[PDB]
């Protein structure tokens, strides 16, 4: 969806563990954690086990962009963590083996 | 017997463009004075995405992945009458350095030789499962140009999980400045 093809792709045969715990009081604030972001924007998609921290404006479905062009935005999008939200917008911290 | 792109370098011909890595490459180094000395494997070719530098600076095999500000002409400058390297103009900036390796200390052939090409280095680079499969082939040759028909086994030296975005790459030549200039050399893409 979002994490694999844009942020970081994982292969589907060899992988270790997911080490996630409760960081409600650590990473979030009740009005918003606007500090950390994700990629939804890449010309193309990733291979498995691949970082991408490109601060180059791309297209969301792989279209070649020399900006200012059509469908060319920020590579990064907000998280918005609350302490007054559900579990789906609580911040956790995952350690991958 | 498949089609192999021959990027020769003569005193005017200075070629290391954006070459696609799309499946991996079969590299050949038809060398006599170690002209080809490095690569940068990346996608965006700037300081934005992660990209790895694998070079031999005639002292070390320097293996490093950062946000290198990609100089749009990466080169080594070696004085042709003197015979030593003067410059290492590869990177301008380097940040979020995610991998580092520097090999053992030595001294390599730096100055320019003449005649046939002394040795052929056969390199294979593969991005699978985040690894960078780096293979090596090496046996001596004696030829002017036109990559010879041969038979030798490539051997594993570096199973490297770099985990970065590699869709393109770019060769790192060596400019022999006697003002830039080169000597006779050739490298091969080899999809
Ligand atoms: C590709 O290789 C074949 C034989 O290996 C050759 O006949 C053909 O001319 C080559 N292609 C080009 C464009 O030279």
């Amino acid at each position: 969806g979002v994490i694999a093809d844009y942020n970081y792709k994982l292969p589907d045969d060899f992988m270790g563990c997911v080490l996630a715990w409760n960081t409600r009081n650590i990473d979030a604030t009740s009005t918003g954690n606007y500090n950390y972001k994700y990629r939804y924007l890449r010309h193309g998609k990733l291979r498995p086990f691949e970082r991408d921290i490109s601060n180059v404006p791309f297209s969301p479905d792989g279209k070649p962009c020399t900006p200012p062009a059509l469908n060319c935005y920020w590579p990064l999008n907000d998280y918005g963590f609350y302490t007054t939200t559900g579990i789906g917008y609580q911040p956790y911290r995952v350690v991958v083996l | 017997y498949s089609n192999v792109t021959g990027f020769h370098t003569i005193n005017h011909t200075f070629g290391n463009p954006v070459i696609p890595f799309k499946d991996g490459i079969y590299f050949a180094a038809t060398e006599k004075s170690n002209v080809v000395r490095g690569w940068v494997f990346g996608s965006t070719m700037n300081n934005k995405s992660q990209s790895v530098i694998i070079i031999n600076n005639s002292t070390n095999v320097v293996i490093r992945a950062c946000n290198f500000e990609l100089c749009d002409n990466p080169f080594f400058a070696v004085s042709k009458p003197m015979g030593t390297q003067t410059h290492t103009m590869i990177f301008d900036n380097a940040f979020n350095c995610t991998f580092e390796y520097i090999s053992d200390a030595f001294s390599l052939d730096v100055s320019e030789k003449s005649g046939n090409f002394k040795h052929l280095r056969e390199f294979v680079f593969k991005n699978k499962d985040g690894f960078l499969y780096v293979y090596k082939g090496y046996q001596p040759i004696d030829v002017v140009r036109d990559l010879p028909s041969g038979f030798n086994t490539l051997k594993p030296i570096f199973k490297l999980p770099l985990g970065i975005n590699i869709t393109n790459f770019r060769a790192i030549l060596t400019a022999f400045s006697p003002i830039w200039g080169t000597s006779a050399a050739a490298y091969f893409v080899g999809y």
